[PDB]
RNA sequence: AUUCAUAAUAACUUUUCGAAUCGCAUGGCCUUGUGCUGGCGAUGGUUCAUUCAAAUUUCUGCCCUAUCAACUUUCGAUGGUAGGAUAGUGGCCUACCAUGGUUUCAACGGGUAACGGGGAAUAAGGGUUCGAUUCCGGAGAGGGAGCCUGAGAAACGGCUACCA
RNA sequence: GAAACUGCGAAUGGCUCAUUAAAUCAGUUAUCGUUUAUUUGAUAGUUCCUUUACUACAUGGUAUAACUGUGGUAAUUCUAGA
């Protein structure tokens, strides 16, 4: 069986094919989130821990955490779950799904490596893939870079560039949550309007006791 | 000769219009074209014949005279703002928007419901599996 | 049906609206608001079928959002707002007040008004009650509520209220001899004074008017609404003054 | 309280003609 | 903020704030094209544009205000004779500020100014008067067809009396100042249109009397406002000069250039040359090269060393060098100085 | 007409709410600080009222049939009380109680090529027949059953099983 | 300004008359027997209360889509891992 392969530290992944059904045996009967030696896998994966996180079967149909069977079953899916996205709000579909038992019958098991064994992949371990995306929010950057409360966010903002033939030109995120003269604008200016209106209120309670009484 | 006569002048300044009645005698003749009465009553109320738009003539039985609406904007910045679009076309003054026709819009909108996100995803696992 | 109606047939609009029936299929369904479907002006049948002043609903909706209108003196831009009875129409483009006011036919007629009367409107007591922390409050038939009024101030009077500050400038208690406006039932449109109102308890009370012409009818306290003493309108009234 | 005055039209009808 | 609205949407209605609605505006009404109601003539201005607006608008005030005058403005010959009663009710009602109204008054105020020219200036010093207080009194409810309306009425009066404001240009710059000196930066920028088609109007002779005042003037905003005027006065259309910017330049360049005149004004000549750079292409510019240069040339002077320097740094800086013709000329210039001061410049 | 509106005392809560939101614009105070203050709107938020509505509900009114005379009640039928459930009244359900409720003024059962009404035809009047069908209201989405979402659905151009 | 998240709507509209004989429905009552998105009008300064060892000139991922990249299935408005 293909196995997808994946290193998150370095973001890489690659797929290996699988001829051999030793490697494979002693990948059977294992659960996702359990652990596994590469050496017992293979020479090439000597030293390393693969963790199953997930898989196909030859049908296509993918694995599901939670439940403890080797085969297919109908589940109910419903919002917030793997293996389905609701078209309608409310809407819950009857799938099938695949067990989370390691067995014969499956097409590509993903394996996401916790440790680095003696020898390096080729396709894995060498190469990198770098974040797509910086961070947003004032309290992200000052996180990522380290800032101290007087620096500025402004000028650490992380900005790529952009060529378009000739042209070349910077662009940044909009900074959110950042603080401006307007919020304190806005807070002053409600902090106000509720002092008027209890002001205002008390002048009508105080004119409405006034005209009882000289109706007394 | 013929005549025009403009009857029931309703001044609109929430539209910034004028609105009325146009009656149109022609006698010893077909009928007369709108770019014409839109001249004339141009000339008259002294604005652009761009502000001025005409409609609905119906021709009396029997000929001889003809009874519509009219209506003339204050400036032709305001015709522009507030006229319909297809009478702006009709005119001139604004150019037809060419679309597909009903039915070929619709299977497209069908189509691109049934892709979800940008698609380039699925064109290159597509390319890579066959 | 399975939740609120969101359509209407011009069959069943409302007769005096005057719609015509083969103008279309549908008439403006009035959306929620101060006044009740069947009692209510939505904005585009005055302002396409009374005045004039649009040709077609897009052109309603142009005025509308370009803020030339105000109701009641706060600029609204739904094309079916419920204008009501009693509700001030202001175009200050046109230089245009207008208070809605049945005829003696019984449809809204387009009355004209200065300044000086648009300034204020009168409504219809329709519930007197102490709110919450003790707070007197009264409710009128236009669904204004109205906190710290005068304690002599109860249901079925009518109080004279200033549109700038939505305050209670005056009231006219509900008694007999009072000059009254009728808005509903047969009668609807008419106008006289009070002469007798025969109360049945845990039933509806009757109101016995009598108008200038010395002829008299009995109408259901609802649709009773006291406009001011006899022969001294609180409002400027339309032309035959409720008469037949 | 009177009514507003009804205000005479603004516009009235006008002609010509021509050929 | 930092990106206008170069890049339009397909919607048809769009909102405009009240200060982009002020930028996009430009004071110049001879630019308009849209067909003139008071062209077509049968008694007078005032009545053709009168009867016009009587039927468009129905405001509280003018409808009063026509009222009023409606039956002293039948014939020309009524108007002249009842002058001075028009003046004053034209001036009244448009002291209340009505914006429903201001308009067709406004309107009228300067047709009736165009019907008695000449008769107009016994007028002018109020007419003036009164639309610098509506101007100012504009600021405070924001309506930028306000403005509109009446700057307009300004330029309007400006074309109508320019024979007679152009002979004493200083004067009719006198009652402007505290427009073009005004803290708001657009009530400035129009003030100097409506004032630079004067400029563009006057005689030379007759202009070196008005550069020497306001350049006396410069020894509150009023650099910012001259500015705008002259350069308004010298850019005709895109790319291109107008044809009286070199008789124009000639006069502001001696001036700036004698001893008499401060340093604030050759600062100005600098700050208009390189506004003129920039909008007018290679070609439109050999006129003004050259007089320049010849200008130089004449007046170059001890005492004037430093202010020769000054400008001919703004003419090498201006855009770079893509504007300036043929270079050996400055080479020449630049010997001429050194032969003939501060290190710095 | 009330244990109504409202208020107060003592505690209670996997317990809420009481603006960490957005557009346009840059006015006013000064001790001159990126200091203090400030305009027009949008969107939200607790409670009350109003409006669009919804669910129940009082009284009267349906074609043929007596060669259908007794029916309902064991497995709720009638009522009492207490609880549960419900948005809420209520045998709606549960536990214990009594034996009740309808009927020759036609109950109950059977038929209906029975959705009801505004209306249509005929007739001199009384009547007789039609009304799926432009409006109002009810029900259904091949037949049963159960549901998520949401203010509002037992939804079906939403979901799950079974029957074909 | 594509895509996606969020909010709203999709319970309206249209069609048919299967079931239904005090049922629906017509007229007429009640909610002192209850829910009500939305519209409209009102409505909320709680000063203080020890660890002030203190963010309000404004807090977290206790987090993801769109997106990048590696895949399964013959197939669907199917989807897994990172
Ligand atoms: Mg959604
Ligand atoms: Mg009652
Ligand atoms: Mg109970
Ligand atoms: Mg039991
Ligand atoms: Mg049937
Ligand atoms: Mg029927
Ligand atoms: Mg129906
Ligand atoms: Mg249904
Ligand atoms: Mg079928
Ligand atoms: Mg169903
Ligand atoms: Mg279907
Ligand atoms: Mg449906
Ligand atoms: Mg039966
Ligand atoms: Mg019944
Ligand atoms: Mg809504
Ligand atoms: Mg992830």
């Amino acid at each position: 069986m293909k196995l997808n392969i994946s290193y998150p530290v370095n973001g890489s992944q690659k797929t290996f094919e699988i001829d051999d059904e030793h490697r494979i045996r002693v990948f059977f009967d294992k659960r996702i989130g359990q652990e596994v030696d590469g050496e017992a896998v293979g020479d090439e994966f000597k030293g390393y821990v693969f963790k199953i996180s997930g898989g196909n079967d030859k049908q296509g149909f993918p694995m599901k955490q939670g439940v403890l069977l080797p085969t297919r079953i109908k589940l109910l899916l419903t919002k917030n779950v793997s293996c389905y996205r609701p078209r309608r709000d409310g809407e819950r579909k009857r799938k099938s799904v695949r067990g989370a038992i390691v067995g014969p019958d499956l097409a590509v098991l993903a394996l996401v490596i916790v440790k680095k064994g003696e020898q390096e992949l080729e396709g894995l371990t060498d190469t990198t893939v770098p974040k797509r995306l910086g961070p947003k929010r004032a309290n992200n950057i000052r996180k990522f870079f380290g800032l101290s409360k007087e620096d500025d966010v402004r000028d650490f903002v992380i900005r790529r560039e952009v060529t378009k033939g000739e042209k070349t030109y910077t662009k940044a995120p909009k900074i959110q949550r950042l603080v401006t003269p307007q919020r304190l604008q806005r807070k002053r200016h409600q902090r106000a309007l509720k002092v008027r209106n209890a002001q205002a209120q008390r002048e009508a309670a105080a004119e409405y006791a006034q005209l009882l009484a000289k109706r007394l | 000769a013929v005549t025009i006569r403009t009857r029931k002048v309703i001044s609109n300044p929430l539209l910034a219009r004028k609105q009325f009645v146009v009656d149109v005698l022609h006698p010893n003749r077909a009928n007369v074209s709108k770019d014409e009465l839109r001249e004339k009553l141009a000339e008259v109320y002294k604005a652009e014949k761009d502000a001025v738009s005409v409609f609905g003539f119906r021709t009396q039985f029997g000929g001889g005279k003809s009874v519509g609406f009219g209506l003339v904007y204050n400036s032709v910045a305001e015709a522009k703002k507030f006229e319909p679009t297809y009478r702006l076309v009709r005119y001139g003054l604004a150019e037809k928007v060419e679309k597909a026709s009903r039915q070929q819009r619709k299977q497209k909108k069908n189509r691109d419901k049934k892709i979800f996100g940008t698609g380039k995803r699925l064109a290159k696992k597509v390319a890579r599996r066959n | 049906a399975r939740g609120p109606k969101k359509h209407l047939k011009r069959l069943a609009a409302p007769h005096h609206w005057l719609l015509d029936k083969l103008s279309g299929c549908y008439a403006p369904r009035p959306s929620a608001g101060p006044h009740k479907l069947r009692e209510s002006l939505p904005l585009i049948v005055f302002l396409r079928n009374r005045l004039k002043y649009a040709l077609n609903g897009r052109e309603v909706k142009a005025i509308l959002m370009q803020r030339h209108v105000k109701v009641d003196g706060k600029v609204r831009t739904d094309t079916t707002y419920p204008a009501g009875f009693m509700d001030v129409i202001t175009l200050d483009a046109t230089n245009e007040n207008f208070r809605l006011v049945y005829d003696v036919k019984g449809r809204f007629a387009v009355h004209r008004i200065t300044d000086e009367e648009a300034s204020y409107k009168l409504g219809k007591v329709k519930k007197v009650q102490l709110g919450k922390k003790g707070v007197p409050y009264v409710v009128t038939h236009d669904g204004r509520t109205i906190r710290y009024p005068d304690p002599n101030i109860k249901v079925n009077d009518t109080v004279k209220i200033d549109l700038a500050s939505g305050k209670i400038t005056d009231f006219i208690k509900f008694d007999a001899g009072k000059l009254v406006y009728v808005t509903g039932g047969r009668n609807l449109g008419r106008i006289g004074t009070i002469v007798h109102k025969e109360r049945h308890d845990g039933g509806f009370d009757l109101v016995h008017i009598k108008d200038s012409l010395d002829n008299t009818f009995v109408t259901r306290l609802n649709n009773v609404f006291v406009i001011g003493e006899q022969g001294k309108p609180y409002i400027s009234l339309p032309k035959g003054k409720g008469i037949k | 309280p009177r009514a507003a005055k009804k205000r005479r039209p603004a516009a009235k009808g006008k002609n010509l003609s021509f050929k | 903020a930092k990106q206008r609205q170069t890049t339009k949407s397909s919607k048809r209605y769009r909102y405009s704030s009240f200060k982009a609605r002020i930028d996009d505006l430009k004071i110049e009404p001879a630019r308009n094209l849209e067909k003139r109601v008071h062209d077509y003539v049968e008694s007078s201005h005032f009545l053709a544009s009168f009867d016009q607006w009587k039927e468009i608008n129905l405001s509280a005030k003018f409808t009063e205000f026509a009222a009023e005058i409606e039956h002293d403005v039948q014939t020309l010959p009524q108007i002249l004779y009842h002058d001075k009663k028009i003046f004053n009710s034209l001036v009244s009602f448009i002291n209340f500020h009505d914006e429903f109204s201001l308009q067709p008054l406004l309107d009228l105020l300067a047709q009736f100014c165009h019907d008695l020219g000449p008769d107009f200036l016994k007028f002018y010093e109020e007419a003036i008067k009164t639309l610098i207080n509506l101007l100012d009194a504009a600021i405070e409810f924001e309506s930028s067809n306000v403005f509109e309306w009446g700057f307009n009425c300004l330029a309007y009066i400006f074309k109508y009396l320019s024979k007679f404001l152009v002979k004493k240009l200083v004067l009719t710059c006198d009652l402007l100042i505290p427009l073009l000196s005004h803290s708001k930066e657009y009530l400035s920028r129009f003030s100097a249109e409506a004032l630079s088609f004067l400029v563009r109007k006057c005689p030379v002779s007759n202009l070196r009397e008005f550069v020497r005042s306001v350049f006396e003037k410069l020894e509150t905003n009023l650099y910012e406002g001259l500015l705008i005027l002259f350069t308004e006065s010298m850019t005709s259309t895109q790319e291109t000069l107008h044809s009286k910017a070199k008789a124009i330049m000639s006069v502001l360049l001696h001036e700036a250039l004698t001893k008499s005149s401060p340093e604030r004004s050759v600062s100005l000549l600098s700050d208009i040359w390189m506004n003129i750079s920039k909008y007018a292409s290679i070609e439109s510019l050999l006129p003004v090269y050259e007089v320049m240069y010849q200008d130089f040339n004449d007046s170059l002077d001890a005492t004037n060393i430093d202010r020769i320097l000054k400008v001919l740094t703004t003419i090498v800086f201006s855009e770079s060098g893509r504007k300036i013709p043929d270079w050996n000329k400055i080479t020449i210039l630049i010997e001429r100085i050194m032969s003939q001061l501060s290190q710095d410049k």
